């Protein structure tokens, strides 16, 4: 019976963020009302005065430590300090990796006590091109710079869907990546993703880890560009056509499990491999997406290294292509972000979908036709790891949306 | 370095006695076991071994459980996954699952069975099969849990349905990230259910993870959400008041080496009215401690502030430490080249005291005679430590300390001069 708080507000975007400091703004009760009862003010001019002094002589830790002394809920550091510190200190590539430390504290002290919003954001499209395509700089401060600049983002699009119940003309991911308007950016990221996968590293440590927390970051990237606009759907098919291409010329295997695994818009990953399993077969299928179009897409695809693997890698296809879908119809991914908020709040049940009227003797039939298909062109017995995956794969259509 | 500028920490988790519970190679929710009639249990119980990690990760169970709880030991061995995994983006995604299946039933479970949430059993658990000592984590004898190590090793280990394998640790290098992710939860369910753990709990959990912080292997990553458990904890607690002193002295207690005593100071934040109380009665219990002064139950702060200044005096404390050491050396004889190691140490020690002074010092509410004790400060800071400094070029720990002084002079003249 204990009053909990209005958990309404945490169901809008449930995908991972990179720190969880929204838990400080839960409250809509007497603390934090209370809290923002002062009206802010900046670094008074003699706290100023000292700060751009220890700036002057080119003693960044005093700055760091001085400006994390002043910075307080009542006051806040001008623009040009914050530029100031992220271009000048943070990817200086000179010092040493504690000053790194300490502004990445600093930074994240400043973000969590006062929301960044598009009127006083530092960083530009242009320095992160900076950072991260213009190689031959090695920046030990690069990966904290990505984990600031998608935090920032996430915060914003967050204050930004709170707010404003008509619009979002006022977040930084409607100027800064908006498919619309800036669609070469998204070209760009995609590139770097792809660039960063493609990373060799794997063959038969803590380098491995950057890439992988930058890919994950990218992803969050792509994933909050795919709702920044009103309509999901054309956004994803837009992203979807531009990534087709470089998705299938990547050259080994791994690398593209490591590309599908990580992928978190649902969306993006089912019309990425419904693309992909088209253009691999040969009639194709006017039927839309549905259980049904998986059946279709499992008896008439073909293969695009013994060809077991490729199998093997069709099969793990398939699942993904089958978890996103059941992931899709039950959140509505469909609709927009800031009418999914109202859905969702008052709960509405989905509703069943054309092309999903199948029984378990289909699945049966379909599975076992795949069976005997498998074994006439590979025979038997067939590899115990592609055996596990079929077997999977079966008891996943047996699920068949069972309702 | 005369003076290092950080602390330098300490060796907490040993690698070879990491992971004697379990690993990702003994955890399966087959084993959990329970009455098999709907689709999603049926499916789970039928399937395999990988199969159960592809489950979790790509979101399969919190797509069946949009409706209905999640069965508990569920939780609790998608937690020790989480904690136990090496990948990095699978104990993510495991972290991701857990945290949007628990808000999912919490949005829909309104029955008097709270949010699951590991309990002090849970948490030390885990850490310790990451492997950490009770003791580490629990160092105050004075405060100590309601169990035992072999209760919870004997109770997760039948639990869990193994010297067959020759222990190699489940960690060959720091688990920053499954720490990471550990943290997260933590402040997750502190933050969506305040009231789910006791005082004394609390005040366990504050203790565990300070001593935690204090890890060797640790210092160059950013612990902030450390920082926001923190808040959330201390935000939880129900007598405020009477628990500070207890706290403070229990983090007096974790160690030994003043600099790291320091760092625990530095580390907790400061933008929450506790958190500053927390600063600075912990900055008071440490600099009565360093001073040899008795713990004699610790405005006269002004006065105790001016006897600490001229405690601090280096040619005073210089002194202390040479009759302490002839007390102790057999001979009693201080050569040149020792007599210079000590005034490196009596330096590294004015320097701890002056950052104390400082934290301190700092302060929200002032009268008008409180202009006054400033005035007297800054005096003796100026008369008490600043005469018996000599600057000497060739020795720059001496230029370290007075720029240390002028800076706290200027903030302190900045502060005076703001009424």
């Amino acid at each position: 019976l204990y009053n909990r708080p209005c958990l309404h507000r945490l169901k809008y975007f449930l995908r991972p963020p990179v720190h969880h400091l929204f838990f400080q703004t839960l409250i809509p009760d007497k603390d934090t009302r209370e809290n923002k009862g002062q009206r802010l003010e900046p670094i008074p001019h003699r706290r100023l005065r000292m700060v751009t002094n220890t700036i002057e002589e080119n003693f960044p830790l005093g700055t760091v430590q001085f400006l994390m002394d002043f910075v307080s809920p009542q006051h806040y550091p001008p623009r040009e300090i914050v530029a100031h510190i992220i271009q000048k200190i943070l990817l200086s590539g000179s010092e040493t990796v504690d000053v790194l430390k300490e502004a990445y504290m600093l930074l994240m002290k400043i973000q969590q006590l006062h929301p960044a919003n598009a009127k006083t954001v530092e960083w530009d499209w242009k320095l992160l091109t900076y950072v991260m395509e213009e190689e031959g700089q090695t920046l030990p401060g690069r990966v904290l710079f990505l984990r600031y600049v998608v935090q920032t983002l996430e915060d914003d699009f967050q204050q930004t869907l709170r707010r404003q119940r008509q619009h979002l003309q006022q977040s930084i991911a409607n100027m800064v990546l908006s498919c619309d308007k800036q669609p070469h950016n998204v070209r760009d990221v995609i590139k770097w993703l792809v660039k960063a996968v493609t990373e060799d590293g794997l063959t038969q440590n803590l380098t491995k880890n950057t890439n992988q927390l930058i890919v994950c970051q990218l992803q969050r990237m792509l994933s909050i560009a795919v709702e920044v606009d009103r309509t999901p759907t054309c956004s994803s098919n837009k992203i979807a056509e531009m990534m087709f291409g470089f998705v299938l010329d990547i050259p080994e295997r791994s690398q593209r499990e490591m590309f599908f695994t990580t992928m978190e818009s649902h969306l993006l990953r089912c019309k990425v491999l419904e693309i992909i399993f088209l253009h691999s077969c040969e009639t194709p299928t006017r039927l839309p997406l549905s259980l049904a179009q998986a059946l279709y897409f499992l008896n008439n695809s073909t293969s695009l290294k013994s060809q077991w693997q490729t199998w093997d890698e069709l099969v793990e296809r398939l699942q993904f292509l089958l978890s996103s879908y059941q992931h899709v119809l039950r959140e509505h991914l469909r609709s927009s972000v800031i009418d999914r908020k109202d859905l969702i709040i008052k709960r509405i049940k989905p509703k069943p979908q054309q092309g999903d009227d199948i029984t378990v003797v289909d699945v049966e039939k379909q599975i076992e036709a795949f069976r005997s298909r498998l074994i006439q062109m590979l025979g038997e017995p067939l590899v115990p790891q592609l055996q596990d995956k079929v077997h999977l794969l079966k008891l996943l259509l047996f699920y068949a949306a069972d309702l | 370095d005369a003076i290092p500028d950080h602390h330098p920490g300490e060796e907490i988790f040993n690698f070879l006695n990491s992971g004697k519970i379990f690993n990702q190679y003994t955890l399966d929710l087959r084993d959990s076991g329970f009455i098999g009639q709907s689709a999603v249990e049926k499916l789970i119980l039928k399937s395999g071994k990988t199969d159960q990690i592809f489950l979790t990760t790509q979101g399969f169970l919190t797509s069946a459980y949009h409706y209905v709880q999640c069965p508990v030991p569920v939780l609790k061995w998608l937690f020790r996954m989480m904690s136990v995994h090496t990948d990095c983006i699978v104990s993510v995604q495991i972290l991701s699952t857990l945290m949007e299946i628990t808000i999912r039933n919490d949005t829909f479970s309104d029955s008097p069975v709270w949010p699951w949430i590991p309990s002090l059993s849970d948490v030390a658990a885990v850490f310790f099969n990451m492997g950490i000592d009770f003791r580490s984590l629990f160092p105050l004898e004075n405060l100590q849990p309601d169990f035992n190590e072999d209760y919870l090793v004997s109770e997760t280990q039948t639990t869990s349905r193994s010297e067959d394998s020759s222990y190699k640790p489940i960690f060959s290098t720091l688990p920053e990230t499954n720490i990471l992710n550990v943290v997260k939860f933590l402040g997750l369910c502190t933050s969506i259910h305040p009231e789910g753990y006791q005082d004394r709990e609390i005040m366990l959990l504050i203790l565990m993870l300070f001593k935690m912080s204090l890890e060797k292997q640790l210092k160059q990553i950013p612990l902030v959400d450390f920082q926001s458990l923190l808040i959330n904890l201390m935000k939880n607690i129900r007598d405020w008041n009477t628990k500070v002193p207890e706290l403070c002295l229990g983090i007096n207690e974790l160690s030994s080496h003043p600099h790291n005593l320091l760092w625990l100071v530095q580390l907790v934040p400061n933008w929450t009215s506790r958190g500053r109380q927390l600063r600075q009665c912990l900055s008071l219990v440490i600099i009565s401690k360093l001073l040899d002064e008795k713990h004699e139950d610790v405005n006269l702060q002004v006065s105790v502030l001016h006897r600490y200044l001229v405690q601090m005096k280096p040619s005073d404390l210089l002194k202390k430490m040479v009759l302490k050491k002839k007390a102790e050396q057999p001979d009693g004889i201080i050569d040149d080249s020792l007599h210079l190691e000590l005034e490196k140490q009596a330096y590294y020690l004015t320097y701890i005291l002056l950052h104390l002074v400082g934290e301190v010092s700092c302060s929200h509410s002032f009268s008008s005679g409180q202009r006054k004790h400033f005035v007297l400060l800054c005096g003796a800071l100026e008369k008490h430590v600043k005469c018996d400094i000599r600057e000497d070029a060739r020795l720059f720990y001496r230029t370290k300390v007075k720029d240390l002084v002028a800076r706290i002079h200027g903030k302190w003249q900045e502060i005076i001069q703001n009424c």
